[PDB]
């Protein structure tokens, strides 16, 4: 369903996108943890805000490539979500668009500025909650 | 020299969970060891497993502690345990596998929503459209065009399912549609509201 | 002591064409050994190939000399050779990738085949069916009768003859056309191309209008 | 296209199923073997008959489960065409039911009474020609 919320599991590691109440954002394997249920909203064909239900905050990424959450919504929470040929999901920054939205295989996130198409940080795979 | 069966790569085991695609190929290993040698065997969902058990079965490399699983599928959607044990003990490892389909087609309108509508004048009515779509559709609301609602974060999918008209009047009266697409393709129903 | 490298398991090497289907995970590999440790390199069709050259790109796992690939597409498909080489030799091989899309679908008939056509009494007039399907498919075309002024049985079904029926006596070579020679008043009506493969089945009709 | 021939590529192994002139039923990884390929054709939803176009013969399966290629067609010819779920092809045989078309991963037939739903001898992809 396109209204429930969704859990972003990320292909390098297992680790599930997490947006922490304070703004922080990284991965937890734990399906079970309370800040990995994320309401996912297009603003427009293509173009999707990623909100963290508990953390009540958007998934943006800043000019340096670094992921955090937002307690209102700028013009850097808005990404290019994509099916990938694979079936996974890439989250692009519309804002930095060579950059995506990735988790490093120790379950921190990785730098935009880091980020590639033929990484496995990038893939996420969008799952029922 | 006795010694119970133990990981010898237990980092390599911290992923308990695997959603993957289907087809993808799917391998879990449980490396060990222990003298005498433990043996190795596997368990799909507590019971036992058996290469007939799927199409194109299952390989058990002993060499590496690991069972593959050739183009998931899911049937295979599980928990499998593994079971390394000698004489002088057993441990276990048990990875849950998920397989995910996924939808990679326009948005899909429920049939027959929108309705059509005939009421009085200065009523109150609301159109309905049930979208469904893997990659996050956007919904937009339309008059015959007028935009009138459209999804995003000031109004959410919460409330971009129903269209409200307000007491309506002969102005009102027409065809509506529910537009919703997203990055593969646009899909659209529309509906005429008859005023009297 | 100097040695080049050289494959250590030529017998898991013998498989040089892997057909799959798309998405399917597939894995080339090159077990070599010799010292000095040879390095091991791939090319995609004798170009360099490079991880951010596919979704999802490539691992190399030198560890088994092998190189994987995921849910692999069309795009794939080529050569793909490896190189392991030190100092005193370089030894290579080359796999063939193939990917098939696999269509699980009913049949698929082209739009507006067959077409409606008046035609004059006596005339001669060929209808046309084009379908589509992974599975083989079984086309079989039909003409509408009429018992009375019911084209519907008791059973709520539609009064048929059979005309043509794939099968060995009658090859899908001849299946997409069906001839109706010096037709008659009788022969006007609606016929159908009718073809179904193990998933379900598909059939556009049209109408014959004799004068 | 369903009207022209194809090949049956054999998941166990990678041999092409091939059909000798003479009757034999085998196995061959060269593509460009001038008895590999099939034109299949269906008598009925489901089912096939599957003809070495250059042996001229049907492939057939007899009741011990052992594969060859008739002149002629017989109920033996039959074969129930299934794309599985993880898109193979199974070649069931209609008449011995429980059998399957299969190639071992030596080059050589399996015979039906051997044959079964979790093997790789049983899968064949079929390709263009
Ligand atoms: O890791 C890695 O690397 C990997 C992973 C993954 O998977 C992948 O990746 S992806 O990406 O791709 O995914 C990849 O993979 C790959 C891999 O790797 C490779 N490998 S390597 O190593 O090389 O590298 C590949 O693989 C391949 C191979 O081949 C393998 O591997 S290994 O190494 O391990 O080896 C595998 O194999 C498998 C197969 O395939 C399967 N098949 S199925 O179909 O089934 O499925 C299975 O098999 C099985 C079967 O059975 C067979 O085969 S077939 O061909 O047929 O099929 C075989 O069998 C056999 C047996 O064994 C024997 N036995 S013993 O004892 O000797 O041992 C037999 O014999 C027996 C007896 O003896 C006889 O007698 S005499 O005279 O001879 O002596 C008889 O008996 C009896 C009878 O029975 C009776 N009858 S009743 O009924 O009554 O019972 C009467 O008649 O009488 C008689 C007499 O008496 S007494 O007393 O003597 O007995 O018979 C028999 C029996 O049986 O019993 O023989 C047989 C045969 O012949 S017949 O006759 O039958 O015809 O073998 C088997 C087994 O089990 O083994 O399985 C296998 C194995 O398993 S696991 O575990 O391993 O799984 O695999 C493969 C494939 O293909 O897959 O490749 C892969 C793929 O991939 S790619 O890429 O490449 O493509 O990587
Ligand atoms: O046994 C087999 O042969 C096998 C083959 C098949 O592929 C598969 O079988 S199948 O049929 O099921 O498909 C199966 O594969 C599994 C592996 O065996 C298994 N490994 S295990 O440990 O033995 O269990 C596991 O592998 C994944 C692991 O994450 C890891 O394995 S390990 O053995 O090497 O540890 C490996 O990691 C990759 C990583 O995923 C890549 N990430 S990327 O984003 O796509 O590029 C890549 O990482 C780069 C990145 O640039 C970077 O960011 S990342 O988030 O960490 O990835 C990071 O950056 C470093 C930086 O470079 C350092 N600076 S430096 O000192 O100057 O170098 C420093 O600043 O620290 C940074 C980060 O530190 S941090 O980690 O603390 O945050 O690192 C690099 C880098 O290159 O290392 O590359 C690594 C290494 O790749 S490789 O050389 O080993 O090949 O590979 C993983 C994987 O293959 O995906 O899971 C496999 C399959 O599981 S599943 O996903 O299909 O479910 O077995």
């Amino acid at each position: 369903h396109f209204k429930d919320p969704k859990r972003l599991y990320c292909k390098n590691g297992g680790f599930f996108l997490r947006i922490h109440p304070d703004g922080r954002v990284d991965g937890v394997r734990e399906k079970s943890d309370p800040h990995i249920k994320l309401q996912l909203q297009a603003e427009e064909r293509g173009v999707v805000s990623i909100k963290g239900v508990s953390a009540n905050r958007y998934l943006a990424m800043k000019e340096d490539g670094r992921l955090l959450a937002s307690k209102s919504v700028t013009d850097e929470c808005f990404f290019f979500e994509r099916l990938e040929s694979n079936n996974y999901n890439t989250y692009r920054s519309r804002k930095y668009t060579s950059w995506y939205v990735a988790l490093k295989r120790t379950g921190q996130y990785k730098l935009g500025s880091k980020t590639g198409p033929g990484q496995k940080a990038i893939l996420f795979l969008p799952m029922s909650a | 020299m006795p010694v119970a069966p133990y990981w010898t790569s237990p980092e390599k085991m911290e992923k308990k969970l695997h959603a993957v695609p289907a087809a993808k190929t799917v391998k879990f290993k449980c490396p060990s060891s222990g003298t005498p040698q433990p043996t190795l065997r596997w368990l799909k969902n507590g019971k036992e497993f058996k290469p007939d058990h799927r199409i194109g079965g299952y390989k058990v490399r002993y060499a590496t502690w690991s069972i593959i699983m050739d183009s998931v599928v899911p049937s295979d959607k599980g928990n499998y345990t593994c079971i390394v044990e000698n004489e002088y003990g057993s441990i276990n490892h048990t990875y849950q596998l998920d397989v995910v389909e996924r939808s990679p087609h326009r948005p899909i309108l429920q049939a027959g929503l929108p309705a059509n509508k005939t009421v009085a004048l200065g009523s109150n009515v609301e159109f309905m459209c049930k979208v469904y779509s893997d990659p996050q559709p956007h919904i937009q609301w339309l008059k015959h065009v007028q935009i009138l609602k459209t999804a995003g974060v000031n109004t959410t999918d919460k409330e971009m399912e129903v269209l409200h008209l307000r007491n309506v009047s002969f102005e009102d009266a027409g065809e509506y549609t529910c537009l919703a697409g997203n990055s593969i393709g646009l899909s659209h129903h529309s509906a005429w509201l008859t005023v009297l």
